């Protein structure tokens, strides 16, 4: 039963390696959402520091890959920045061979290709990791693209990654049933910042603290993260309707 | 047990088998003693024989001017370890035009040692050695494992019954300490120490080697009828 | 590190059998039904866009794929497989033919590039087979329009018509009944669509169909007038309007 | 070296080459042949630097017995100077080319003909009836080109080298010291040992 | 580390045989049969095609007759990709030797050569071997019309008729049987069908069913010609022989 | 499987200890040592009749000075040979002087752990190198595929090893002579033989300070087989 | 364009006599017209009861002794403490120099 | 690379690999030398479950290594064009070099080694072959015949055999073939080389083929019929 | 099962067995710390005497990387040496390039991503060490901790090996009776006292503390060790704690 440990097909023609990696993604027991606005693309996740040694400030899952690119990842974090930083790597390599900012679609195929390759080479691991990019693309506008170990990637209207993926995916999905847009039909960031913390407290049903959350937000020509008094700012308009 | 097969796999309790079976061979090898003062440092090695009609395999190797060791083990293992200090010594002089510390060696060994048990193919050294050495901070003795273990010590001792004589240096370590501008009555309790190791068999004439290296003294191997004045 | 597996771990058992192409194949029957037929001026490949998600925006994941303006190809099996066997055909068309010949390759040794990097999978040291059987549609001016499968051992067919995936086996009945020699391109179209609702369960529409032909020159798809020789592209991917047009006539 | 002839008549093909090797203002030898039997019914003769000549002609030589042994068949003089041509157009673009000129002569067993390829250091191949390399073309094809028949026996073929050998000792500055002349034909290789 | 996976493809088994040749040689018994029959004035290349379909398109079609060069052509028994591989490599070789020798590459040079190709992955590199055999039937003016086989050990032999793929056994006894030394290609046609006719697993012999070529010097005058029989040529030519 | 460098749990390289049983099936080598040179004997067990035993050649000179006997898979000593060979003549080559016997022995001892995932396998041959030089006089050595070599005053190697060294315990003294060395060899060797000894299936050879090294005729070795029947018969 | 040669001067002078031997040389280095050192020693104990000079190139000269007094220091470890005769010492520098026969230690060398 | 260490010792001190080889070897046809006063005949064996064979193009069993050096075997086919073509370019490598052709012993020793390699070389396995080598030495009249074998080890033979039921015809060969007196004829060393394979072959039609080689590059094989009237005259001696 | 056996490969729980193993290794180990001060940081480590052959204050177990950084490390002695190797390699090559000393973030990643590139291969093992280390740089003090698995985070104390649980509660409490914070010599006090306590796991043999620190104003923001007056001052403060 050798072909459980390396990427080789069983006789069912499943790689057990890949599924088993898919497995590793939910170790961490964070749940992650992203929705789009009209000029932004907001990305929120749970932040879980259990430890009051840690330096709550260094714990993250959610990283700047360039200027225009955000990517959150689900999945242990020594995966999670490997990802990161071959990303960032690629992203900065793009801009100096064709001249222009790597689209956030082409950055996720390109390390979707990378994925692949760990499911057919037999020397190289898949990584534990989903990876969730996110951008105001320059022609595509407000963009959501995410990677699996399996080295399958696709756009989304909105997603959601998790233990509870589940129940996150089925609230977004009853509410774009209703509105019948493929966004959140808002002007100003801060009011879709505000819709996904929303969402996610009713999916989940549980209450945020501004220590209990991590936010990303893209917008035209830049991406950026949220501080904890931002944060706050937030859950107070929230809680006053 | 299934976790034995090479240097590059982890048991279920964290320990590498290869590692502590490399280990395994050093306590086989013949017993060596080392000990130093505060002005000397001093090497004594039980060599083996093979049968009657063979000679005694040497345990003592030069390394420089100011340093050497014994070993304990895999001989071959020992030329090459030994080999490639005789090299960083070298380097040392020739680029710095400096006698290398004898601290620095043993990071060396250390360094060398340690890429041999986390990569696959190879396999750890299966050797111990003794390295002795005067350099800008005075005498110096050192114990080398294969695992990639170095320390700096008073006394010591590696090989079969080497508790014994580990033992008697535990004892003796303020007194042979104090023996300063003496290098007879340093190798004497050298000696005397590695006694403390023997069973059946005694120190004869082609048994015993001894080195010795000092303040005003290169690193100088004796055996033979060199050797006869301390048995 | 280094890649230390340079040995095959796709090798014979004592019955003859090479396992890893097998379980290839296994993984290709569990996939998404994809089909091709050829008409007499024309060739049709089509497949369902099975969304893993509503949330997700289908029409950013492409399973006909244009390899050059003439040859298209579609899939059933292994996604990521396909996508990066897309990129290598795409690729191998420029190095090894147009580089060299001034011209894009035809369908055949197009095909023939493409087969030959599969069965280096299947033999070469530390990879596994791709997971895909393809269909290769394509037109050349000394060819004409033809149709090809090739499978996880390397191995390509020339096909009139054919299925592969999920209900391959009814599929392929069901194409023997309708085809014959004399089908215009809309007939294969009709009859494309027909053999693809049998294997479909859901909703089935433009926005759940991705479809493609091998037909006439699109002067209007090339960008650009003033050379008399270039007359555009003959590979057309449908649009999700020109899909349900032809519902309606179902 | 200096001066190879080559002439192909009826039914053999006749090689005449130099005897001279010098080194700076001596001549070191007068009796060189500048000659490798590479098959039973195949010479080659050479001319260039010097070291090259040999290291050339003798490195031929022994690939040409390697296929002899391999596929127990004597190669056609066609096939062996078109391996030779290849090895020098290899050469002309190398780090540091072979500076050799040769002449092939063979007889091809299969269709019962003497045959007579010229081949210089840059892999400029040429069939030909009679050649040379070098000066010696200069002195000698205005003869050749006059006397030339292609029925000629071996003993005509003889007499016409000797004319264009004393043409050469008369017009050339340089003492060559003679030559060896070698005869190629059914019967394989023999040197005219008187000349 | 990585040794634990590998099946090391190129040991011997106690009994002194190789594994994977062996297990080789048993995919290949699977394969449609392939015939070659060697004439006076000719040779005959007959082969089965594999359970085909109606909408397989045939006229463009190969999977067991392939041309090396104008003088030398081959049968395939096994798997079509891995021949394909040796093919290409062939065809570079009998082109190599084209450009040195200017003469067109005698017909066991080229075997050899591949056979060599075949030997290599049974002795080295821990590859898998090529699940494929061969027929080669050529011409060259040493020894004229040529037949010879190979096999995944990279063993070859000379044969004046044999068979590869399924059946073998059967196929070999048909032809000892009928088989002469004066023999002619029309002959030898008939010979080759009427073997793939009886040792076949199928129902009935067809036209489309077959790939068939004769190399002839039934070229005019001293030449040689290939010849790919086309879909229809088949059909006659199983209507002549009196099979359909 | 498991690595060609692997460690038993008794702290020894597997490969090394397979490959010294495969030495205890050779042939049977034996070497004495005295002060007027070194006596070099082998068995030389040919399978069949019909071998040519003067082809068998399991004793060779490295140089004027050293000689070898080997014994176990014999196909492996030719490499270690042609080594000890270039290393003897590099080294008169770089020092215009003779190499001595221990310096080429370890020379041709470095090879033996140069194999890993270098060659695959340690070798499968002992090599009894014997020699003489300025500085140590006459000397003979084991060299074993382990990498150790030991001197010895007189050694055998084989399948009549333990034997033969048990009885060459007894036999050797610091005084012994080149001819009763030479008898001696002979008298351990047709003790531990199958077949019995004569000038065909086994071989003499020595090395002094004089002559060097030299393989002995097939009618010397006759004769001193003839001397050594009678002193037999004499008590 | 960079000269990686130099010339330093010098003189040095050997003499064999029945049971002994000198080895002699000046101290002064130079460049051109310049005096670099009064004294610069430029014969050297290399041990084993050996002397050398390396005279010409002072760079290569320093590199040669450097790399010969390691040579002698490497055949004691490779021989058991094995003196290293002149002879043997000799040939041994002909292969140290002939290393760099394109691309020369400038120096006339004397032990 | 594939480095992979295929031939390894085992706990009993044996090589596996090199012994399965020698088990291809004793599978192979059966292959014979004899060497007379003044030449060598080597004899080998065809299986004749192999009919329809053209006998023309068919590798044939003894290959000339050298004008006056000859190699025959048995064991794996393929795997004996490997060592024979290098042979045969070391061959032409010592003509280059030395300018003397190999001697027939150097020629062995250099095929012995390339076999040894192959045992304690990484990633790659021994051949399955044994040899015979054959030959006289340039400007020599005393006949040459060497064996080799998986493991690399090679000796000198007056006479020997490998392959399947070698053990019988070495049998023959031990008993019949005296050294004080060898076979003094062509004649009568062709004759003890097809007696011994009477011994084993089955029928002595297109099964045994002989090739003799005389002193100064003499080398012929003998024809069907030539070898047919040892066969007949064999026969009837014994009908008696 | 099978799946412990081999490096790199998920269980079916998704989990990488031999780094788990590799976390045993430094379990096993001695006690290591660190604490994060006002303007600096503060390393101490446990080094257990196991015989009176062994020189005091001579096996120094804390090293220092460029002249701005320390790390401290517990399990295997010699996987930590090669850790720091490449830790001074990577800190060279930030310097040669960017010239500015390498900030304690960028150090820790390029630690992180070594260490994680040893859980991608089956031809690797993993670390036997988690290692704590950290420094002053333009943005201040910060400390970090990492795991064989090549996870690491910023820490405000840091605690690892056989008597991890016992440091772990000691800094928690400091943690929460400092939220303004800890000055450095009070840090170096503190360590001393943690060790000390943290040393009732290894009670068999005696050890020797061993010290370090870097701080903006007491030493400049270079890594020193502590030593002579303001050691002992640390360890009479210990030794009064414990008694
Ligand atoms: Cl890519």
């Amino acid at each position: 039963g050798y072909d459980r440990h390396i990427t080789i097909f069983s006789p069912e023609g499943r790689l057990y390696q890949v599924e088993y990696a898919f497995k590793a993604t939910n170790q961490t027991n964070i749940n992650s959402l992203a929705v789009r606005g009209k000029d932004c693309t907001v990305v929120i996740s749970q932040k879980k520091v259990p430890d009051k040694l840690l330096d709550p400030t260094t714990v993250s899952y959610i990283f700047c890959i360039s200027r225009t690119i955000g990517m959150v990842v689900n999945g242990p974090i020594p995966d999670a920045r490997n990802a990161a930083l071959r990303a960032k790597a690629e992203a900065a390599e793009f801009r100096y061979k064709y001249g222009y900012d790597m689209p956030c679609d082409v950055l996720a195929k390109r390390m979707a290709n990378l994925s692949q390759i760990y499911t057919q080479r037999a020397y190289m691991r898949p990584l534990g990791v989903i990876l969730t990019f996110v951008s105001v693309d320059e022609e595509l506008g407000p963009s959501i693209y995410k990677t699996d170990p399996a080295g399958y990637y696709v756009g989304y209207k909105a997603t959601a990654t998790g233990p509870k993926q589940q129940e996150i995916t089925t609230n977004l999905e009853n509410h774009f049933k209703k509105s019948k847009i493929d966004h959140i039909n808002e002007e100003s960031w801060e009011k879709v910042v505000e819709f996904a913390i929303t969402h996610m407290i009713d999916a989940l049903g549980t209450e945020f603290s501004k220590n209990d959350l991590e936010v990303g937000v893209a917008t035209k020509d830049k991406f950026f993260t949220l501080s904890a008094e931002n944060i706050e700012e937030r859950l107070v308009a929230i809680a006053e309707q | 047990n299934n976790y034995d097969g090479d240097t590059v796999t982890f048991s279920p309790t964290g320990r590498l088998f290869q590692v502590e079976y490399a280990l395994e061979a050093i306590k086989q090898g013949s017993v060596t003693v080392g000990l130093r003062s505060n002005t000397h440092a001093v090497l004594v090695a039980l060599k083996r024989n093979a049968d009657e009609l063979s000679s005694y395999q040497k345990k003592i190797i030069k390394c420089d001017e100011h340093m050497g060791l014994s070993l304990a083990g895999l001989a071959p293992d020992a030329r090459v370890l030994s080999n490639y200090l005789r090299q960083q010594c070298n380097y040392s002089s020739l680029v710095f035009n400096r006698k290398l510390a004898v601290e620095r060696a043993g990071h060396l060994l250390c360094d060398k040692a340690q890429k041999n048990t986390q990569s696959y193919g190879g396999r750890p050294y299966g050797v111990g050695l003794l390295i002795i050495g005067y350099d800008k901070s005075g005498a110096h003795l050192l114990e080398f494992q294969p695992s990639g273990n170095v320390t700096e010590l008073y006394g010591t001792a590696i090989g079969a019954r080497s508790q014994g004589a580990k033992t008697y240096l535990e004892r003796t370590l303020d007194t042979f300490i104090k023996i300063d501008g003496n290098p007879d009555e340093l190798i004497k309790a050298g000696v005397e120490a590695i006694s403390q190791s023997l069973r059946d068999e005694s120190l004869t004439v082609d048994n015993l080697s001894i080195a010795i290296v000092g303040k005003d003294t290169p690193f100088t191997i004796y055996d033979g009828e060199a050797v006869a004045k301390y048995i | 590190m280094t890649d230390r597996y340079s040995f095959s771990l796709t090798t014979f058992s004592p019955s003859g059998k090479l396992g890893q192409i097998d379980y290839a194949l296994t993984a290709v029957k569990q996939g998404v039904t994809s089909l091709g037929i050829k008409a007499t001026n024309g060739v049709v490949i089509a497949t369902e866009k099975k969304s893993s998600s509503p949330l997700a925006m289908s029409e950013t994941l492409s399973k006909v794929s244009l390899l050059t303006p003439d040859i298209g190809a579609v899939y059933s099996g292994m996604g990521p497989d396909y996508r990066v066997l897309v990129d290598k055909s795409r690729k191998v068309a420029h190095t090894s033919y147009k580089r060299i010949y001034g011209e894009y390759p035809p369908t055949k040794l197009l095909v023939s590039e493409v087969a030959k990097i599969m069965q280096e999978a299947t033999q070469s040291g530390g990879v596994r087979p791709f997971g895909v059987s393809l269909l290769i549609a394509g037109h050349d001016e000394f060819n004409g329009f033809s149709l090809y499968q090739v499978d996880p051992s390397g191995s390509y067919f020339p096909w009139k018509a054919t299925a592969i995936g999920k209900g391959s086996v009814a599929a392929k009945t069901f194409l023997e009944k309708r085809w014959n020699d004399e089908l215009e391109l809309e007939d294969a179209i009709h009859i494309a669509l027909l053999t693809l609702k049998e294997s479909v369960e859901g909703e089935f529409n433009g926005d759940t169909i991705e479809l493609a032909i091998i037909g006439d020159e699109n002067p209007d798809l090339l960008g650009y007038t003033g050379i008399p020789t270039d007359k555009g592209p003959r590979f057309r991917k449908l649009t999700s309007q020109e899909i349900n047009d032809r519902l309606e006539a179902l | 070296m200096d001066i190879i002839l080559g002439i192909r008549v009826q039914d053999s093909v006749i090689l005449a080459s130099s005897k001279a090797v010098t080194r700076g203002i001596s001549v070191l030898k007068d009796s060189d042949d500048k000659t490798r039997q590479l098959s039973p019914h195949t010479l080659m003769s050479f001319a260039g630097e010097a070291g090259d000549t040999v290291q050339f002609a003798e490195y031929i030589q022994a690939n040409i017995q390697l296929y002899s042994i391999r596929e127990d068949y004597e190669l056609s003089p066609q096939a062996v100077s078109s391996f030779v041509r290849q090895e020098l157009a290899k050469s002309i673009r190398s780090r540091r080319p072979y500076q050799v000129n040769v002449l092939i002569g063979g007889y091809d067993k299969k269709k019962n003909k003497p045959e007579l390829y010229q081949i210089d250091y840059l892999g400029t191949k040429v069939e030909l009836p009679y050649g040379a390399h070098g000066y010696s073309g200069f002195y000698t094809f205005s003869l050749l080109d006059h006397h030339y028949r292609p029925d000629m026996t071996t003993e005509e073929g003889l007499d016409l080298l000797k004319l264009c050998v004393q043409e050469l000792e008369k017009r050339m500055p340089m003492d060559f010291k003679g030559v060896i002349v070698k005869i190629v034909d059914k019967d394989g290789i023999r040197q005219v040992d008187d000349f | 580390g990585s040794r634990r996976y590998d099946s090391r493809t190129t040991i011997f088994s106690p009994e002194g045989r190789l594994y994977q040749v062996e297990y080789a040689l048993e995919s290949i018994s699977h394969a449609g049969t392939a015939i070659g029959i060697m004439a006076s004035d000719g040779i005959v290349l007959a082969a089965e095609r594999k359970v085909t379909s109606t909408l397989l398109e045939q006229d463009t079609s190969t999977e067991k007759l392939y041309k090396l060069n104008d003088k030398i052509a081959v049968a395939v028994a096994g798997l079509t990709a891995d021949a394909e591989i040796l093919i290409n490599t062939a065809r570079i070789h009998a082109q190599n030797y084209l450009k040195t020798y200017n003469e067109d590459i005698p017909v066991e040079i080229l075997v050899r050569r591949l056979s060599d190709i075949k030997q290599g992955y049974t002795q080295h590199g821990g590859l898998r071997p090529f699940g494929v055999s061969f027929i080669y039937a050529g011409y060259d003016d040493r020894y004229g019309y040529q037949l010879y086989t190979s096999n995944p050990s990279g063993n070859y032999t000379g044969w004046k008729a044999i068979s590869v793929g399924a059946n073998t056994s059967a196929a070999q006894t048909l032809l000892q049987m009928d088989y002469k030394d004066d023999m002619k290609v029309d002959d030898a046609i008939e010979l080759a069908l009427k073997t793939l006719s009886k040792t076949t697993d199928s129902s009935a012999l067809t036209y489309d069913r077959l790939e068939f070529a004769t190399i002839r010097k039934g070229a005019n005058d001293g030449e040689v010609y290939q010849k790919i029989f086309k879909p229809q040529e088949i059909k006659d030519i199983l209507v002549k022989t009196g099979i359909t | 499987d498991r690595g060609v460098s692997t460690f038993s749990p008794e702290g020894r390289l597997f490969q090394v200890e397979y490959s010294l049983e495969a030495i205890k099936l050779g042939s049977t080598a034996i070497g004495i040592a005295t002060k007027e040179g070194v006596v070099l004997g082998v068995e030389k067990r040919a399978t069949s009749p019909l071998l040519e035993s003067d082809s068998i050649e399991k004793i060779v000179e490295i140089d004027r000075h050293i000689g070898c006997a080997m014994s176990g898979l014999t196909a492996d000593a030719r490499s270690m040979i042609e080594h000890a060979r270039t290393a003897a003549v590099t080294h008169n080559l770089y020092y215009d002087e003779d190499i001595n016997v221990e310096s080429l022995t370890q020379s041709v001892c470095d090879l033996a752990l140069r194999f890993g995932e270098l060659m695959s396998r340690p070798f499968g041959v002992a090599l009894l190198i014997a020699g003489h030089d300025a500085d140590d006089g006459y000397q003979l050595f084991h060299a074993e595929p382990s990498g150790t070599f030991y001197r010895y005053n007189a050694k055998a190697i084989g399948s009549g090893s333990e034997g033969a060294q048990a009885e060459l315990l007894n036999e050797w003294h610091s005084s012994l002579t080149l001819k009763e060395a030479e008898l001696l060899v002979l008298k351990i060797l047709k003790q531990v033989m199958e077949e019995k000894l004569d000038e065909n299936n086994a071989q003499l050879s020595c090395i002094t300070k004089q002559d060097g090294f030299k393989i002995y005729d097939n009618e010397k070795t006759a004769e001193l087989i003839k001397e050594l029947k009678e002193k037999e018969a004499a008590e | 364009q960079f000269n990686p040669y130099g010339d330093n001067g010098g003189t040095i002078l050997g003499i064999a006599g029945e049971d002994f031997a000198v080895l002699a040389g000046d101290t002064r280095n130079i460049t051109d017209y310049s005096i670099n050192s009064r004294y610069e020693p430029k014969v050297f104990d290399c041990g084993d009861n050996i002397v050398m000079s390396a005279n010409g190139f002072a760079a290569d000269g320093d590199a040669l002794v450097k790399r010969f007094k390691n040579s002698v220091k490497w055949y004691h470890f490779d021989h058991n403490d094995k003196k290293l005769s002149i002879n043997s010492a000799a040939r041994n520098i002909q292969h140290l120099l002939y290393s760099r026969r394109f691309f020369p230690y400038y120096v006339y060398n004397i032990i | 690379g594939y480095d992979r260490a295929l031939s390894i010792f085992s706990p009993d001190g044996h090589i596996f690999q090199v012994e399965y080889a020698l088990e291809a070897v004793k599978r192979g046809t059966c292959a014979v030398g004899v060497k007379g006063k003044n030449c060598v005949v080597l004899g080998c064996e065809r299986r004749s479950t192999l009919k329809l064979q053209d006998t023309r193009i068919t590798p044939s069993k003894v290959s000339k290594i050298d004008s006056h050096v000859v190699l025959s075997f048995s064991g794996l086919n393929a795997d004996s064009r490997i060592l024979i073509e290098k042979a045969r370019v070391e061959a032409q490598s010592h003509r280059l070099t030395l300018e003397d052709p190999v001697t027939v012993e150097y020629l062995t020793r250099y095929v012995a080694g390339v076999q040894q390699r192959y045992t304690q070389s990484g990633g790659v396995r021994p051949f399955g072959v044994s040899t015979l080598i054959a030959g006289f030495d340039p400007r020599d009249d005393e006949p040459k015949l060497y064996q080799t074998e998986p493991s690399g080890i090679y000796s000198s033979w007056s006479a020997q055999t490998i392959g399947r039921n070698s053990k019988t015809v070495r049998e023959f060969l031990e008993k019949n073939y005296d050294r004080k007196e060898p076979p003094a004829t062509v004649e009568e060393c062709v004759k003890l080389t097809v007696r011994s394979l009477l011994e084993v072959v089955q029928t002595g039609a297109k099964n045994i083929e002989i090739t003799v080689v005389k002193p100064d590059s003499d080398i012929v094989a003998l024809s069907s019929e030539e070898i047919n009237q040892y066969v007949t005259q064999i026969e009837q001696e014994k009908q008696e | 099962t099978g799946y412990d056996l081999s490096n790199s490969v998920f269980s079916p729980d998704g989990r990488n067995f031999q780094v788990e193993y590799a976390v045993k290794a430094v379990e096993n180990g001695t006690t290591s710390i660190g604490i994060k001060c006002n303007d600096g940081v503060v390393f101490a480590v446990e080094k257990l005497i196991t015989s009176k052959l062994l020189v005091p204050q001579k096996n120094v177990k804390i090293q220092v990387v460029d002249r701005h950084i320390g790390c401290v490390y517990s399990g295997l002695i010699p996987d930590g040496r090669h850790l720091v190797n490449r830790g001074r390699e990577e800190a060279a090559s930030f310097k040669k390039l960017y010239k500015t000393p390498i900030p304690i973030p960028a150090f820790a990643d390029r630690l992180g991503q070594y260490v994680q590139a040893h859980t991608l291969y089956n031809s690797v093992r993993p670390f036997g060490v988690s290692t704590i280390f950290g420094g002053v740089d333009k943005n201040g003090a910060h400390l970090y901790m990492l795991e064989p698995s090549g996870s690491y985070w910023g820490y405000k104390g840091a605690a690892t090996g056989k008597g991890r649980q016992s440091a772990k509660a000691e800094l928690e409490k400091l943690v929460d009776h400092h939220p303004e914070g800890l000055s450095a010599r009070e840090a170096v006090k503190q360590a001393a006292k943690i060790i000390y306590l943290a040393h009732e796991d290894n009670k068999e043999k005696d050890f020797e503390l061993e010290i370090s620190w870097c701080s903006l104003s007491e030493t400049n923001g270079l890594h020193k060790f502590v030593k002579g007056d303001l050691l002992q001052e640390a360890i009479d403060f210990a030794q009064k704690e414990i008694n």
